[PDB]
């Protein structure tokens, strides 16, 4: 996580399977590929965050 | 570690074909191609199923029971 | 131009052969 | 595909394509703390066992240990263990009379299930008492995996 | 009748060969994809293992079992374990194989397929029965045993379609090819110095008369003349695959005009 | 583990119709239709069919996702000619199509020796 | 009593919480505990 | 460093990530025993005390 964009806001999509999901195009911001990288997750707690981050 | 009851990409049965296999190998002294295609193996996604497959079972089988009735 | 096999499984009866 | 990633059959993996075994074994042994507090192998009672886990100690036998073949899953108790506990300490209440003993068990991992494989019951080189137990389960090629 | 054309060239136990004219694309992709993954079929879906002494695990010799295939012959008269009315299984929903095998011999002793017995009521049917399918009568070699080695497991047999496993498909490979002589120019073929010269004439060329050599671009032609051979593992014949695809097929589309007409109603 | 159970794919569940008929806002005498628990297999088929309809003015299907069983269907037809009826038409075809075909392939296998 | 298998000789014995823990016919100090006589449940696929 | 500048916090979530063509930019998809698991505090209110008791 050397850069902003790659803590990035996204919305939740429950899906099947054991695996986490994500657009291609946004691959490069995280400098991230599907070899084996694994990334992390954090939900906010409260509405004052949750506004915070989907609008920053 | 045992033949492979059906061909991975088709699911052709190939299981019932090992010890035919091992037979025109050794008592016909025939090739591994010719063998493939006299059993009626064809497409080469059956024939690699057959050609490299390894038997570890006879290997195991070396050691003596666990448990004995 | 040459032979991409590694012939086996009859070559040991080839030289057990001529022997 | 995009991206150093795959597309598998799930036809093949049906029938058997890549799919492996995956052997885990537990280690306990029965310390014996000096000359007077010693741990023993058993099928803990609520009635007389403090701290038991959350988990289930129905497949234990009255050795304490699952019997080969039985399928266990998570938090199931693996290995019963019991050590005797010195009087004069309550906690969280909950603590008569009645109770003698502490858990000590070995619980299957939270989040591998599978078969209890094998158990063998010996000794060390100090002839304390020990067992190993091995549990058997299935891996399926599924999304996420390395190749 | 004046539909849909078939042709048949080679006619075999486990192979059919045919050509399908004067019928759509769409309609015969979804015959192949329906033989594939949409035919009933039965097959062991539960085995109950009450002595392995075999170098092999019960899960490894549950999955071979599975991939056994069984006679599906009136699969039709057997009933879905979903929609009976029973416990777990009866005879109206399910057949019971039962395997029992041991090292009475010093040599290792094979366990094949034929050693599966039915302890069920097949009240008059023909399903349940391993495919038998070589010379020697035996079967698919199941496990291996040595002195003092047991197998004993009880297997439920239920009909399913390849959808929900492979293990219940009753076609393997099937062949489907079109327009050999690429008049339709679906194609476009990687070449290096000649394409015509560096790819192979499919064997189906001798049934279609080569291009003109010099007419132009047919622009109003559809591809029609299908090639297809239809290969099947043993538990069905090849040829009720076909036959039994095309009323899955149209099983299919009526179910979609029978919930069409019932939305109607409410 | 998170593997949905393979019955998903074609058996129907609770509080779930085999069909969704709602009204397409964007286009006049339009609708889509959701089938559940189905795949290219019919909509391929029921798509292409609705194509050789001269009343039929635009026919596409597509799958959004894989992971689930169900495809939507975008039909709309001349004005006066009912959407739902120009998938009965359609589908009556198709089933007169196989018909056609089962018998066909019958009585070709019956004059065949080799099996 | 519980009943355990020898690793060695494959003797079949019974044990209780008292008992050593070693074959009383060949002396082998590990014993493998037998496998459960009730029905297990598989999967065919 | 370790302890104050950064910690370890909770309602967070970690597992490989694979590439889905079929899903918006802004979107991720989330397993759903991830789901489950993660939890986020919304307080009762008019609008949502039907939705909220039914969870319940
Ligand atoms: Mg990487
Ligand atoms: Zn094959
Ligand atoms: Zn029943
Ligand atoms: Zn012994």
């Amino acid at each position: 996580s050397l850069h902003k964009m790659s803590m990035m806001a996204h919305r939740v999509k429950v899906i099947p399977y054991s695996t986490f999901r994500l657009n291609l195009s946004v691959t490069s911001p995280y400098n991230a590929d599907f070899d084996g990288d694994e990334m992390n997750l954090h939900v906010p707690q409260s509405e004052e965050t949750r506004a915070e981050l989907s609008q920053l | 570690m045992i033949v492979p009851v059906r061909c991975f990409s088709c699911g052709k049965v190939v299981g019932d074909k090992w010890e035919s296999y091992l037979n025109l190998l050794q008592e016909d002294e025939l090739d591994e191609g010719t063998a493939l295609s006299r059993l009626g193996l064809k497409r080469y996604c059956c024939r690699r199923m057959i050609l490299t497959h390894v038997d570890l079972i006879e290997k195991f089988l070396r050691y003596n029971p666990l448990e004995k009735r | 131009n040459a032979s991409p096999f590694i012939k086996r499984d009859r070559m040991r009866r080839n030289f057990l052969r001529m022997r | 595909n995009q991206e150093d990633s795959m597309i598998m059959n799930q036809s093949s993996i049906d029938r058997g394509l890549f799919r492996s075994l995956f052997f885990r074994s537990y280690m306990d042994q029965e310390k014996k703390y000096g000359m007077s507090i010693t741990e023993t192998f058993e099928k803990p009672q609520r009635t007389n066992t403090l701290r038991m886990k959350h988990g289930t100690y129905d497949k234990l036998d009255d050795d304490g240990l699952i019997a080969p073949g039985v399928r266990v899953s998570g938090e199931d108790v693996i290995i019963g263990k019991t050590t005797p506990i010195s009087p004069d300490e309550e906690e969280l209440g909950q603590r008569t009379a009645y109770h003698s003993k502490r858990d000590a068990s070995t619980p299957l991992r939270s989040t591998e299930n599978g078969i209890v494989d094998q158990v063998l019951v010996t000794t060390n080189q100090d002839g304390l008492k020990f067992v190993k137990v091995r549990v058997r389960t299935t891996k399926i090629p599924q999304i996420g995996d390395k190749f | 009748s004046e539909g849909p054309q078939v042709k048949i060239r080679e006619a075999s136990k486990d192979n059919v060969d045919f050509i399908l004219s004067n019928v759509d694309l769409a309609m015969a992709n979804s015959l192949r994809r329906v033989m594939i993954a949409e035919i009933p079929t039965l097959a062991i879906d539960s085995v109950e293992v009450e002595t392995n002494t075999t170098v092999l695990a019960d899960e490894f010799i549950a999955h071979r079992l599975g991939l056994i295939p069984l006679q599906s012959m009136d699969i039709e008269q057997l009933e879905y374990s979903r929609d009976c009315f029973c416990e777990d299984h009866c005879d109206k929903c399910s057949v019971v194989l039962t395997l029992q095998a041991f090292g009475e011999s010093e040599s290792t002793t094979n366990v094949y397929s034929k050693d599966l017995v039915i302890v069920s009521n097949l009240m008059g049917r023909n399903i349940g029965h391993p495919i038998i399918q070589d010379k020697e009568g035996n079967g698919v070699l199941i496990c291996k045993l040595r002195k003092g080695q047991e197998l004993k497991l009880t297997c439920v047999a239920k009909k399913g379609i390849a959808k929900e496993h492979a293990k219940w498909g009753p076609a393997a490979a099937i062949e489907f090819e079109y327009d050999p002589w690429n008049k339709l120019k679906h194609t476009d073929y990687w070449y290096e110095q000649d394409s015509a010269k560096e790819w192979p004439q499919s064997k189906n060329c001798e049934y279609e008369d080569p291009p003109n050599e010099g007419d132009p671009f047919d622009y109003k032609a559809q591809a029609d003349t299908f090639y297809m051979n239809v290969e099947s593992v043993g538990s069905i014949p090849v040829d009720q695959v076909v036959v039994r695809g095309i009323d899955t097929l149209q099983k299919k589309v009526a179910s979609i005009l029978l919930a069409l007409t019932q939305m109607d109603q409410d | 583990m998170n593997a949905p159970d393979r019955f998903e794919l074609f058996l129907l569940g609770e509080g779930e119709s085999k069909l969704k008929i709602d009204p397409d806002t964007k286009a006049p005498n339009a609708v889509v239709i959701t089938f559940e628990k189905e795949d290219h297999t019919l909509g391929n088929l029921i798509r292409a069919e609705l194509l050789n309809d001269r009343k039929v003015l635009f026919a596409a299907y597509k799958v959004e996702h894989p992971f689930f069983a169900r495809f939507k269907l975008r039909i709309q037809t001349t004005e006066g000619y009912d959407p739902k009826d120009a998938l009965k038409n359609a589908c009556n075809s198709i089933i007169n199509k196989l018909g056609a075909l089962k018998t066909n392939f019958e009585t070709e296998w019956n004059l065949q020796t080799l099996a | 009593t519980l009943k355990y298998i020898c690793a060695e000789c494959s003797s079949k014995l019974s044990l209780s919480r008292t008992d050593a823990v070693r074959c009383k016919d060949c002396g082998h100090r590990i014993l493998l505990k037998a496998r459960t006589k009730r029905l297990v449940q598989f999967e065919a696929r | 460093r370790g302890n104050l500048m950064g910690k370890r916090v909770d309602f967070s979530a970690r597992t490989v990530i694979s590439g889905d063509p079929n899903l918006e930019l802004d979107q991720v998809g989330v397993p759903k025993s991830i789901a489950k698991t993660l939890t986020y505090p919304e307080v009762v209110t008019p609008y949502n005390i039907d939705r909220l008791t039914q969870l319940v």
